[PDB]
């Protein structure tokens, strides 16, 4: 009896009311009523995501796009899902694409995309990073076991030394007691092989090295009278595609007022020149 | 006063 346009509104009220499983089911009746409407699917897709079930959302997006391959939201959400499924490559791609469309269609979300985009780039890198081998070392592999050895000679050759004088309760603490003595002795070591000119140290890219708009590494940093540093290429268009105001302080800014942050370029250059990765990031 | 994406319109 209720119209699809009414069922959507209903779900809209629920979703705002955080009743995600209920709103989603509400969009489902509006879809059976009229499949040919992209909004429904993308909306329901957002319910599934909030309901932590990319399985469904992924499918529902793969339908909203069949009725609108130019859907910014559909692409954004689709990419989102892929993140959960851990398809880091595709995910960042659809976000990338969902970003261009949004820019193209002259839509405005701000951060919402470059942010999640930058986030998906970070969560991706995190993967192949913990996937590296680092390759122990000649002296390492050696001393590494020398300790594990000295440990057995105690826990398994000095613990049962007094099965009576030290029952379960006693040496159960006398066990981890020495274990920590060795887990640390070695701990100090690890830091040695890491600070010893070794690249085995976690490789990540700072934040103060990215733009306040692009949310990515800057190649032509320049600051404003306010003091915020953006990439000359991003606040370039924002000045001729959104207005004449600082995208942060919202101050009356104008293109011929941008100062080149030379000291920054330096810092950014030096970074790259030292970090092999990146470009792969 | 823009508009976010994590919103069902």
């Amino acid at each position: 009896s209720p119209s699809a346009q009414e069922l959507k509104e209903q779900g809209n009220r629920l979703f705002v009311g955080r009743k995600y499983p209920e709103a989603a089911a509400c969009y489902g009746r509006a879809i059976t009523r009229n499949p040919l409407v992209a909004v429904y699917y993308t909306n329901r897709a957002l319910c599934y995501l909030k309901m932590q079930q990319p399985e469904q959302a992924l499918a529902d997006c793969r339908r909203a796009l069949e009725l609108d391959g130019q859907s910014v939201k559909a692409h954004f959400f689709l990419g989102q899902c892929q993140l959960e499924m851990e398809s880091y490559d595709e995910a960042i791609a659809n976000l990338q694409r969902a970003y261009s469309l949004a820019k193209e269609q002259r839509l405005n979300f701000g951060d919402d995309i470059p942010s999640a985009l930058r986030i998906a780039k970070k969560k991706r890198w995190n993967s192949i990073e913990e996937r590296r081998i680092h390759q122990e070392s000649e002296l390492h592999s050696y001393l590494t076991r020398l300790i594990a050895a000295e440990r057995e000679r105690e826990l398994e050759e000095c613990q049962r030394n007094h099965e009576g004088h030290e029952d379960d309760g006693h040496i159960r603490a006398q066990q981890a007691c020495i274990e920590a003595k060795h887990d640390k002795y070695m701990a100090d070591m690890d830091e040695l092989f890491s600070q010893v000119d070794e690249k085995r140290k976690k490789r990540d890219i700072p934040d103060y090295l990215c733009g306040k708009i692009s949310f990515e590494l800057m190649r032509e940093p320049c600051i404003t009278p306010s003091g915020i540093t953006y990439d000359r290429k991003d606040i370039e268009e924002h000045l001729q595609r959104v207005g004449h105001f600082n995208p942060v302080t919202r101050s009356p800014l104008t293109q011929e007022q941008l100062i080149p942050n030379l000291a920054m370029k330096e810092v950014i250059d030096a970074f790259i020149s030292e970090n092999g990765w990146v470009e792969d990031y | 006063d823009t508009s976010r994406m994590e919103e069902v319109d």
